[PDB]
RNA sequence: AUGUGGAACGGGGUAUUGAGAUUAAGCCUUUGUUCCCAAGAUUUG
RNA sequence: UCGUCGCAAUGGUAAUUCAACUUAGUACGAGAGGAACCGUUGAUUCAGAUCAUUGGUAUUUGCGGCCGCGGAGCUAUCAUCUGCCGGAUAACGGCUGAACGCCUCUAAGCCAGAAUCCGUGCCAGAAAGCGACGAUU
RNA sequence: AUCAGAAAGGUGUUAGUUCAU
């Protein structure tokens, strides 16, 4: 789902987890734009309104990506913090955006819907006068000689 | 008959299917086997011998039922042995082949073992008497080992569609049997490798090309 | 292909000159870009090699060569490393199965058992 | 880490660390064996494993043959399991001593004066209660036995005159019946034949040699299956059934280190640690294994007999 | 199994032992020893070389791939003639020994 | 499509499960003291019977395989008492 | 195959003998199985379970 | 620390090189030869 | 006292990382493609070995004509190779069974199930561990 | 307490209170 694909994508913040902070923050939004931008090329893989909300979905975020931008350049952790949920916010249109996708996406969905061992010999099954002998070691090396080669 | 060797669909070359006794080999394709037993095998005994110690006994000897062409090779104890243990009429004789796959060179047929065109008058004379069917010199699919590139029976000498209408011809007339131009083995030039053709019945091979297998059985008309 | 991998010596390794003995217009078949690729193909695994004589579009461009033989010694039935006569290499399709018409010079069996048409092309195998 | 630290084995003769575990259903019957390597040699071998690339195929591989003449069971020690471990409650030895022991048993063969166990052996002659009380308390109270026999290293073409002796736990059987077996055997030649069928897979322990300023390390390769255990007496022991040709394992010339083996030998696949003329000791795995490898049967085909040393040519 | 003759040095051929060499006219060639294969592949020639079988056979200094029923006692019966033969060569080696001292 | 063979042994204590959904490995399992399976297990202890059944329905059970799809497998369809 | 091909097979063959039986087990256990869920939670997936179970 | 005593050579065997020489040195072995020694001290109840 | 042979408190730790074929060329699947498990083929890595096999190296620096090579021995992803065990259970899913006359992985109990862990095996051995045992100035 | 001890949730208990029947 569209929220468990933000919530996993929180999930893999939460995971990794003042200006190199900061960066970190606008990273990990980013990342998790990408992941919903990732999330919104899996449903394109997987149209008219739907491309409609998926650009709606982008543009909400990019607005989260440039609140991205401003939690890197929001050296303090606070500052970095509220740009991050900022990021957030539009990541909850994006999410208001994905509610329309998702039915639609779910609609897609629904029409979507609707051994090993084994040795052989024919000496064992030698027409031979002799198959016995056949079958026995007849002389074929004596230390190696040409005793088999004779024959 | 199609029967796919295990994986692949060489049936031919494991076996080289003889009206007297199938020349098959040890470590052959069980289901191969058992479906060329099933095909003509009660007929042709499916002996396992592996001509010069290798599983692909059609490519290495060149099962005829008037008899298999080992290659020069396998040591005449053994042929003597493997022409022992297959039955009188099919005896496997160490031919004087350069090709070490003298079966796969040397075109199984009962009615002629159709010799490779690459293969010497000698090697084809050897091949000619050890098979006890007369051995010409024949490049089937292109190929000079005619035996993996024509299934080769008396009933038919089917060739890979590779050879021309006249190379199959010349496949046939070598191996003195019809020779219909059907690339045995997925469809590659290797007819007589993939399909195993006894005079009996002409097996062939289940993942090999369904009109190769038909051209192996039409050939031989079965 | 087909058979046992194994610590054999390999007759079209990469960046080597294996002989394109199946008859595809090739005379000689280099593996640069060797399909699965001391990355190397034993005797009758088609490894991708770009013709270094005979046919040009087969030159200058990978296509499988299932090796008829290999030069360096490879262990036989008795586990001795023997020496085959060359390290050609018979073109093979990209299925595996041998692209050229008839392969030529030396092809050991092993290359007649990875490609039942690599045995068809094998003329005269040893 | 496994291996490290990397120390000099602290005995030149291999000591198992460790017994196949007994069983008191199955008869009672040795379970370890010592033998001196004599060196590696090549062989062809048809190998009949089923389902193999090469099945029915001839393989030259790796032999080595070490020496394993019938030992000669010294006597029997008596080992009674404690909280604290395995406590050895007494040792018996048998009233006559070999040579070999006693001259193993002193640093200074020929200065001592042989007076080693003299007391125990004409106690043990003088009245032979204590041996009994002894042995039944061992076979009444103690939980684990273990046979000493002494190598025949007289037989065997060592500069050495000391015997490899070492003590062998016994499974199988009773305590009584273990003892009683002891008793029988006690003073008496127990060959490796007896021992080893020579068609299942063992565990071969020694010290590897060093290579001068990495080497003389204890190692116990296990996965080991014996191909031929042959008998000296017996001229066929080298040569199989299939081509005859009766002949000696020993190389042309004379083996490598070793010279010339005159008792029975036990050939098997593969290296061992430590150089030629070697004390090696072959016991029964702990664990038992039901691979194809360690089911199928051994047999030899062609045994080369040229020499090692130099470059031979003839068998 | 069969013992192969060296090429250059005349002498068995054992399986481990030795080098084997194809030609490309089909010619199996085997080396008794390493110096014989660096004979064979400095193209010595089997008869200018003293120590070779072939030069001391020719200088004066020396003297079935049909089929048949597999039977042991055949097998045994060709390693009879094959003890004959070596008697026989036993026989050739005695001139051959008086013949090189010459 | 492929029945699966079952198998009683010492006298229905060992059951033995073979052609489960086509699997060529058989499924050994051992039943509990005081009772008796010939499928209808019959004992004193209702609690060593279902333990049994759960130990069946175990062994019979599909991995990696769709359950609405392939209903194959062994369930339980009443148990109660004997007497 | 085509349309509800598994609505189609269970109407012609028959659903799971203990379906039912295992749904109503699993509906029974639920309740067991969310307070011990809660109280086994753990790092930042318990922070998201209790707020879902306190938006719930 | 007085005997297959060992240690030395004499060798032989053995391969090497390419028949010859070195020939066990971490190739083998010695009905061959003599030498030394039924030790020299020390440690320790 | 000199020892000789054993025991193991204790630690290191070992096999390791992946596969394919067989299995079955089939459960699934319209069919094609492709099932768990079985053995095989292996690719490894690491460790254990050894120089038998293979190449060289090589103080037989030996030989034959400074070269042409070199035995022995060493060396090897340059070679030939050999190479762990069941539990406890994690995640995970249970059965039965209270609270909640039932139900309910659970609060009682019975479980199943991991390259994890512990065992197990290997290695070493408490220098200041132990036993048996010989001789005994 | 299966991390004791010396914001909250809990098929977490302990004592329970109040209200329903």
């Amino acid at each position: 789902d569209v929220n468990t694909f933000l919530d996993v994508v929180l999930s893999r913040t939460q995971r990794k987890t003042i200006s190199r902070i900061r960066g970190f923050y606008g990273r990990k939004v980013k990342f998790t734009q990408d992941t919903i931008t990732e999330k919104l090329d899996s449903i394109l893989q997987e149209k008219i309104a739907l491309s409609q909300l998926s650009t709606a979905k982008h543009l909400v975020e990019n607005v989260a990506r440039d609140y991205i931008r401003l939690l890197k350049y929001g050296d303090s952790l606070y500052r970095c913090k509220q740009l991050k949920r900022a990021a957030l916010g539009r990541m909850a249109t994006i999410i208001k955006r994905q509610k329309s996708s998702l039915e639609f996406l779910e609609q897609v969905r629904q029409h979507l819907s609707r051994a090993g061992v084994y040795n052989v010999e024919l000496r064992d099954k030698y027409i031979l006068q002799d198959p016995s002998w056949k079958y026995d070691r007849m002389p074929e090396l004596l230390d190696g000689k040409n005793v088999a080669d004779f024959v | 008959l199609r029967a796919q060797f295990e994986n692949s669909n060489e049936i031919g070359v494991f076996s080289n299917l003889t009206n007297s006794y199938a020349l098959v080999a040890l470590g052959g394709s069980e289901n191969f086997y058992s479906v060329f037993e099933a095909e003509l095998g009660d007929v042709v005994p499916v002996v396992h011998t592996t001509i010069g110690g290798t599983r692909i006994i059609g490519r290495l000897t060149c099962g005829n039922r008037k008899g298999l062409l080992v290659p020069s090779s396998t040591t005449d104890n053994e042929l003597q042995h493997l022409r022992n243990s297959l039955p009188d009429p099919v005896k496997i004789q160490r031919v004087d082949e350069r090709l070490s796959a003298l079966g796969n060179i040397v075109a199984c047929n009962d009615y002629v073992a159709l010799v490779h065109p690459d293969i010497e008058r000698e090697t084809e004379e050897i091949i000619a008497d050890v098979l006890d069917v007369e051995v010409f010199r024949q490049t089937v699919a292109g190929n000079v080992l005619t035996g993996s590139y024509c299934a080769l029976s008396n009933q038919g000498a089917l060739v890979h569609p590779r050879t021309s209408i006249q190379e199959q011809d010349e496949l046939s007339s070598l191996l003195q049997v019809p020779l219909v131009a059907g690339t045995i083995n997925r469809g590659s030039d290797v007819i007589g490798a993939g399909l195993v053709v006894n005079d009996w019945c002409a097996f062939a091979g289940l993942d090999t090309t369904a009109t190769e297998l038909a051209v192996c059985e039409s050939i031989f008309k079965l | 292909a087909s058979g046992t991998k194994y610590r054999m010596t390999l007759g079209l390794p990469v960046q080597a000159i294996m002989n394109c003995a199946d008859n595809s217009g090739a005379k000689n078949l280099y593996i640069v870009s060797v399909f699965g690729t001391l990355p190397a193909a034993s005797c009758g695994d088609m490894v991708l090699a770009t013709v270094k004589k005979g046919k040009p579009d087969l030159r200058k461009k990978i296509m499988p060569a299932i090796v008829v033989r290999q030069r360096k010694a490879w262990r036989r039935k008795d586990g001795v490393y023997l020496y085959f006569e060359d390290n050609a290499g018979v073109i093979v399709n990209p299925k595996g199965e041998m692209k050229g018409s008839a392969i030529t010079g030396p092809v050991a069996k092993e290359c007649a058992d990875l490609w039942p048409r690599i045995a068809s092309n094998a003329g005269t195998v040893v | 880490l496994g291996f490290l630290p990397r120390k000099r084995a602290s005995r030149q003769r291999g000591k198992v660390k460790a017994f196949p575990k007994d069983d008191a259903s199955k008869p009672v019957h040795l379970t370890a064996f010592l033998g001196y390597k004599a060196g590696m040699t090549h062989i062809v071998r048809d190998l009949d494993r089923p389902g193999s690339k090469m099945h029915k195929r001839e393989i030259l591989e790796a032999v080595t043959v070490i020496e394993t003449p019938p030992m000669v069971v010294v006597g029997v020690v008596g080992y009674v399991e404690t909280p604290r471990g395995l406590r050895s409650l007494t040792t018996v030895w048998a009233e006559h001593l070999s040579e070999e022991v006693k001259r193993r048993f002193y640093k200074n063969w020929f200065k001592s004066k042989k007076k080693a166990f003299t007391k125990y052996a004409k106690k043990y002659a003088e009245s032979t209660q204590s041996i009994n009380r002894e042995l039944e308390r061992i076979k009444k109270y103690c939980s684990v036995v273990r046979v000493l026999a002494h190598t025949q290293i007289r037989k065997t073409p060592l500069a050495q005159k000391k015997a490899h002796l070492m003590e062998i736990q016994v499974n199988g059987g009773s305590v009584a019946d273990k003892v009683e077996w002891a008793r029988e055997h006690f003073e008496k030649t127990v060959d490796i034949k007896s021992t080893f069928e020579q068609n299942e897979m063992i565990d071969v322990i020694g010290v590897t040699r060093g290579k001068g300023n990495a080497g003389y390390m204890h190692r116990t390769q296990l996965n080991s299956k014996i191909y031929r255990i042959g008998a000296g007496d017996d001229a066929k022991n080298a040569s199989t059934d299939f081509d005859a040709t009766e002949k000696r394992i020993t190389p042309m010339g004379g083996f490598v280190r070793y010279g010339v083996v005159e008792n029975d030998f036990v050939m098997l696949n593969g290296a061992t640690p430590g150089p030629v003329k070697r004390v090696l000791t072959l016991r029964k795995s702990l664990l038992t294994h039901t691979s194809r490898k360690a089911l199928e049967p051994v047999s030899l085909k062609w045994i080369d007999t040229a020499s090692k040393f130099g470059h031979g040519r003839f068998q | 199994m069969r013992v192969h003759t060296c090429y250059f040095c005349s002498g068995p051929v054992y399986p481990g032992h030795g080098i084997m060499f194809v030609r490309n006219d089909s010619k199996v060639f085997r080396f008794c020893r390493s110096k014989c294969h660096k004979n064979f592949k400095m193209k010595r020639n089997p008869r200018k070389v003293a120590w070779t079988k072939a030069y001391r056979k020719a200088h004066g200094k020396e003297m079935r791939n049909v089929p048949v029923r597999y039977d042991r006692n055949v097998i045994a019966t060709t390693l009879n003639a094959m003890k004959r033969v070596s008697q026989v060569h036993a026989k050739r080696e005695r001139l051959f020994y008086k013949k090189r001292l010459a | 499509h492929f029945p699966i063979n079952i198998n009683l042994t010492e006298n229905g204590t060992v059951v033995e499960i073979r052609n489960f959904l086509g699997e060529r490995i058989t499924r050994v399992i051992k039943c509990l003291p005081g009772v008796t399976v010939s499928i209808i297990l019959e004992g004193n202890s209702l609690e060593n019977v279902s333990q049994s059944a759960a130990n069946i329905k175990q062994i019979c059970n599909v991995r990696n395989k769709d359950i609405r799809k392939f209903l194959d497998g062994i369930y339980v369809s009443e148990r109660g008492n004997i007497e | 195959p085509q349309n509800e091909y598994i609505e189609e097979s269970i109407r012609k063959h028959g659903r799971r003998f203990d379906h039912e039986e295992r749904k109503r087990k699993k509906a029974a256990r639920e309740a067991h199985d969310a307070s011990l869920y809660a109280q086994k939670t753990r790092g930042i997936k318990a922070k998201l379970y209790q707020e879902k179970r306190r938006k719930e």
